[PDB]
């Protein structure tokens, strides 16, 4: 199909090769996955989100119809948002999240009424 | 369904029709003759200025304006100080006081409206059970000083004496509304 | 926006701050006439947008 | 509505438009100043009978919050599947009204 | 007694903070009374300062000093910036205000209250 | 209705009169007192005693929605009138 | 040919309220011409149009 | 009953001054469409919550 | 079908509660409690330590998307021994879904600042700063934004009193306007109204 | 009977509310020659 114009948004620029660029953020995404804990929640659900895009940009050659399966809008978002979650992990596994909670609060503290 | 308010940028080649025509649009400023087109063609239209104070804005009877205390047919007091109006007044506008009256009558000794601390909301008057405290339809009493415009009850029945005739039409017009 | 100022004033009593709709609905019906008069003016308002 | 024949032509030609048609000011189009007294319906629980508040009342049924997951009272605790907060919107359709202007 | 600290960890760290923003509330007096206008000696501005601070010399809080300086700095701010006006910073001075007497007798004469 | 007192001030139907050492009085000097002049008491007091045939009667004020909440008002004393606590109206039974 | 009717309206407006002084009176106290309706008068010498 | 009512949503191409002057222009038009729809769409009945 | 009632979907309480499971078991560090309201808003509480992590969170990852923060301020609680509860509210266009993230705070516990996350937390930690005095670490620019210049106090405290402590006017002796304590020709008139009946049996709390 | 504000039976008419500027003025060409024509004519 016929290389976008624009991609509707302003700031956010035509990508010229998207399947290329997904795969690389998608497959460094499971990169840095493989470094969290085996029972990190975090890790087995964007895990499962990736694979699943990974497949759908291996199944589909055409721009259009890819942006139909993926369903996070023009093919350039979903670049950027592969870009955010690739930036989430590498901050996940540092936070280490998937740990027990820190602390309990006061014992009324959410509770509500007074 | 959205539209697009600015995207007409289907490029097309130029003839030299359209590049003459796009030529006499820049050089002969002819966008901006349009433009006096319009303010002349206003010029010639007559204003909408009304005349005040010889004319007046259109109202209607729901108008909300300063406040008035009504009486009964007989020229008894309505007003029977049970405080619903004192009591939802979102400004704290109203203050109250009240005892028996010399016949045993429930009566207000004080029935007060600062009128500098009233935001006209007619909240007043819709909690009032006797139709006792209504905005009527005056808006024109500007004060030349800040204590003119501290209401007591004398002064709030002189406005029901006052503004009774025309208070009493605009209530039998809209009082089936509420 | 001085014939809208009316609509509002129309059914509330007030230009500006009619305090209108409240939690439950709206305080008052609309006057007879209303529905009318708002198509009156809806229907001239777009060639005042075209002079704009 | 008082303009001549001369000055409607002027303005007509001067604006671009057909002013005579949707004058700004108004005259006898609009509603009369005194109308005929309303007579205004009744809602749904205006009934003699069959009409029990306790069936009506939507104050009395509001509940507090579920709790899904507590640290003090409720433990939250084949692959369990991630989910999203909704399915994601769908994408809006191009005005048939006027797409462009 | 286990508290988080804000800034400082005991009140002997808290005390250097509070001599940093004197120092520079000291050296500010000089130049807010001339950029301002004020009808003022240099003097009594840094007395003002000097009385200000006392105010609240019986603090052994580290974590209330610390906030205690948060707000002194941030006062100091808009004074330096010219966001307060003379009306302002003239208020610290309470120029038309009939202090209470402090006896018992004179309390009792003008009224009521303690 | 309206009258004065000794140092000449209107009395309202309030009974509200300054003492003529009160100060607040200087208020009125080049101005005037406000005072409504017709007193709801002496005006229900001018109403006719209503004549009914039964002993009870209902108030509404007159003017249905437009007076006050509807009352009934008991008429079997024969010694004094029922008086409406909302406008001041009275009725007596006719036997 | 249509300004002719529209500066004899204006004839009547100038000579329609009573002669010169009438015409002064109004001109200058109201800033206006026209000529309506008297739909009435007030108590108090107010003239309704 | 912002769902019984058909409107476009202008939507803007460059992100200035510009483009968010024509989308409130055309946004009132807009809302001319959509007060035409409630004018003719206008139910009878009550106008506020029967609960006392 | 009931017109006075509000009616009510089963399906975004399902969608809402299977979410707050989610968000639950990938941030079990920080989250202290999930529930979704009959209103159907789903809130996750969370301890103060896991305010950054967890907006983070919520606004990169894939199945969140929380991009635009609606709002952002606070609760005055004067009973509780963390009388501030922070209120975070957001919003995901992806999903066209709403959440709400709440933490807590005392008068010398401050918070970390998100602004790092949302520019548009900016000016609402400065407004939660001076109405509430909780204080922001790492803010860019923390200081008044609402009150008046060198105003004493954070005005949105329970305890704080409705018409404040100082009122001003102009003096003519010193040619400026004045602070002075103020002082009210008519008091404001407290109404007791709560009836002392109950309302709603469904918020009974234990006789104790 | 029951009297409210109520639209006319029918509905009332169609709105407009669509941009409507009018196409107007001469050709770029017709514009140039009458400008042109001035000046040769004032050289003259
Ligand atoms: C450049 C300047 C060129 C001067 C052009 C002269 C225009 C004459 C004129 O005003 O006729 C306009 C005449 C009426 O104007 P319109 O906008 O079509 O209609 C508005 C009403 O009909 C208007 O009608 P009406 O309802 O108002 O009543 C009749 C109308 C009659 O009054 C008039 O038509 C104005 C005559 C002056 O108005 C009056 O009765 C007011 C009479 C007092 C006139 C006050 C105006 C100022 C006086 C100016 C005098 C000159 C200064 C001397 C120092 O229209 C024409 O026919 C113009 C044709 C071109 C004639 C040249
Ligand atoms: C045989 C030999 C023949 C040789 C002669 C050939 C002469 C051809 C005629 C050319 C006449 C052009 C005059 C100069 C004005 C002009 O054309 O400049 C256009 C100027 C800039 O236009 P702009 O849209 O900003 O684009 C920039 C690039 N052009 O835009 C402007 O200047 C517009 C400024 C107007 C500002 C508003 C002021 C009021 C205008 C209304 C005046 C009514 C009288
Ligand atoms: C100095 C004058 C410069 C030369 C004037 C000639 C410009 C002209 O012809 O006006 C054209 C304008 C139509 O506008 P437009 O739709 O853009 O024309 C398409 C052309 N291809 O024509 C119009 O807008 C219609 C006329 C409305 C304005 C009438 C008032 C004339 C203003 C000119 C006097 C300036 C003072
Ligand atoms: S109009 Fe509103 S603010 Fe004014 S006195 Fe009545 S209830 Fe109070
Ligand atoms: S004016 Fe009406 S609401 Fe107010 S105290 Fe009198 S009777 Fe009650
Ligand atoms: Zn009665």
């Amino acid at each position: 199909g016929l290389l976008k114009k624009t991609t509707g948004l302003v700031g956010l620029a035509v990508c010229d090769t998207p399947h290329e660029r997904l795969t690389i953020l998608y497959t460094k995404t499971l990169d840095i996955l493989k470094h969290f804990p085996k029972h990190a929640a975090y890790r087995k659900y964007t895990e499962q989100i990736t694979n699943e895009k990974l497949d759908m940009v291996k199944a589909e050659p055409d721009v259009k119809k890819l942006e139909a399966l993926l369903q996070g809008g023009e093919v350039e978002e979903v670049i950027l948002q592969a870009e955010k979650e690739l930036s989430l992990a590498r901050k996940m596994l540092k936070w280490k999240p998937w740990e027990p909670l820190v602390e309990e609060p006061p014992a009324n503290q959410w509770k509500w009424p007074i | 369904t959205y539209k697009y308010v600015n995207k007409k940028e289907q490029e097309s080649e130029v003839d030299m029709k359209s590049a003459t025509d796009n030529a006499a649009r820049i050089l002969m400023w002819t966008e901006l003759i349009r433009g006096l087109g319009m303010t002349l063609s206003y010029l010639f239209r007559e204003p909408a200025t009304i005349n005040y104070p010889f004319e007046k804005g259109p109202l209607s009877p729901r108008f909300r304006g300063e406040h008035a205390l009504r009486r009964y047919p007989s020229g008894e007091e309505r007003c029977i100080a049970c405080k619903l109006c004192e009591a939802i007044c979102p400004a704290q506008a109203i203050t109250i006081e009240a005892e028996p009256r010399a016949d045993g009558s429930r009566r207000t000794t004080r029935y007060d409206i600062d009128m500098t601390k009233c935001i006209y909301c007619g909240f007043c008057q819709e909690a009032c059970p006797v139709d006792a405290i209504v905005e009527g339809p005056n808006f024109e009493f500007s004060t030349e000083t800040h204590e003119e415009l501290l209401y007591n009850k004398e002064k709030l029945l002189n406005n029901g004496d006052k503004w009774e005739a025309e208070i009493a039409a605009n209530i039998q017009a809209d009082y089936l509304y509420r | 926006r001085e014939k809208m100022f009316e609509f509002y004033e129309r059914v509330s009593g007030a230009r500006m701050h009619a305090a209108y709709i409240r939690p439950g609905g709206v305080h008052q019906d609309l006057p007879l006439g209303l529905l009318d008069d708002i198509y009156e003016f809806s229907k001239n308002f777009s060639l005042r947008i075209d002079e704009v | 509505a008082s303009a001549t024949r001369v000055i409607q032509k002027l303005r007509n030609w001067a604006s671009g438009q057909d002013l005579q048609a949707k004058l700004q000011l108004r005259y006898q189009e609009i509603a009369k100043r005194t109308q005929p007294p309303p007579k205004l319906p009744v809602g749904p629980s205006h009934k003699l009978s069959n009409n029990y508040y306790c069936t009506r009342d939507g104050r009395r049924e509001v509940v507090p919050p579920s709790i899904i997951m507590s640290s003090q009272k409720a433990l939250v605790s084949t692959e369990k599947k991630a989910v999203t907060p909704a399915p994601p919107m769908k994408r809006w359709e191009l005005s048939k009204d006027q797409p462009y202007l | 007694t286990s508290v988080k600290p804000i800034f400082s960890r005991d009140l002997n760290e808290a005390k250097r903070r509070v001599r940093e923003l004197y120092r520079a509330w000291y050296r500010e007096v000089p130049n807010t009374v001339h950029l301002m206008q004020l009808d003022i000696t240099v003097k009594q501005g840094r007395d003002k300062v000097r009385e200000m601070f006392m105010k609240n010399a019986h603090v052994t809080d580290p974590r209330v000093v610390d906030l205690l300086v948060i707000k002194g700095k941030m006062e100091l701010q808009e004074t330096i910036k010219v966001w307060k006006q003379r009306t302002h910073v003239m208020r610290f001075f309470h120029e038309t205000e009939t202090p209470r007497p402090k006896d018992f007798l004179s309390k009792f004469y003008m009224g009521h209250d303690p | 209705g309206v009258q004065v007192s000794p140092s000449g001030e209107k009395i309202t139907h309030t009974g509200q009169v300054y003492d003529e050492k009160d100060y607040r009085r200087v208020r009125f000097v080049d101005r005037q007192k406000e005072v409504n002049e017709n007193f709801a008491i002496d005006l229900i007091a001018q109403q006719p005693v209503n004549e009914v045939e039964h002993r009870i009667i209902a108030c509404d004020g007159g003017g249905g929605a437009l007076g006050h909440p509807k009352v009934y008002i008991n008429l079997d004393k024969e010694t004094k009138t029922g008086t409406c606590g909302y406008c001041g109206l009275q009725f007596k039974q006719h036997h | 040919m249509e300004l002719v009717e529209v500066l004899k309206r204006g004839v009547q407006q100038v000579t329609g309220h009573g002669g010169l002084r009438g015409l002064l009176r109004v001109f200058f106290r109201a800033n206006d011409i026209r000529i309506g309706t008297l739909v009435g008068e007030d108590k108090y010498g107010n003239k309704y149009y | 009953v912002y769902d019984q009512v058909e409107f476009d949503v202008p939507i803007g191409s460059r992100g200035d001054c510009y483009d968010r002057y024509l989308c409130r222009v055309e946004e009132m038009r807009q809302s001319l469409r959509i007060i035409e729809q409630c004018l003719n769409k206008m139910p009878p009945g009550e106008i506020k919550v029967d609960d006392a | 079908k009931r017109p006075t009632v509000r009616p009510r979907s089963d399906v975004t309480h399902k969608q809402l509660s299977a979410f707050g499971e989610y968000v639950a078991e990938i941030l079990p560090k920080y989250v202290q409690q999930v529930q979704v309201s009959c209103l159907d808003e789903l809130e996750i509480c969370i301890h103060p330590d896991g305010v950054i992590p967890t907006l983070t969170f919520l606004r990169d990852h894939t199945n969140a998307q929380f991009k635009s923060l609606a709002d952002l301020t606070a609760v005055d609680v004067p009973t509780r021994q963390n009388r501030f509860e922070i209120v975070y509210n957001l919003l995901s266009l992806r999903f066209n879904s709403r959440i709400r993230v709440k933490t807590y705070a005392d008068e010398l516990t401050p918070i970390d600042s998100i602004v790092s996350v949302h520019i548009a937390a900016n000016w609402y930690e400065r407004e939660v700063w001076d109405m509430f005095g909780v204080f922001f670490f790492n803010h860019p620019d923390l200081r008044r934004i609402l009150t008046d210049y060198g105003f004493e106090g954070h005005p949105f405290r329970k305890d704080f009193p409705l018409t404040g402590y100082v009122e001003l006017r102009y003096d003519d002796e010193v040619k400026r306007v004045v602070a002075e304590p103020v002082e009210l020709a008519q008091e404001f008139r407290k109404f007791d109204l709560n009836s002392p009946w109950e309302a709603f049996p469904a918020y009974r709390q234990p006789p104790e | 009977k029951v009297k409210q504000d109520m639209p006319p039976p029918g509905g009332y008419g169609p709105i407009d509310y669509k941009r409507n500027l009018p196409r107007r003025g001469l050709s770029g060409y017709s514009m140039f020659a009458v400008g042109i024509g001035a000046l040769i004519f004032g050289y003259w």
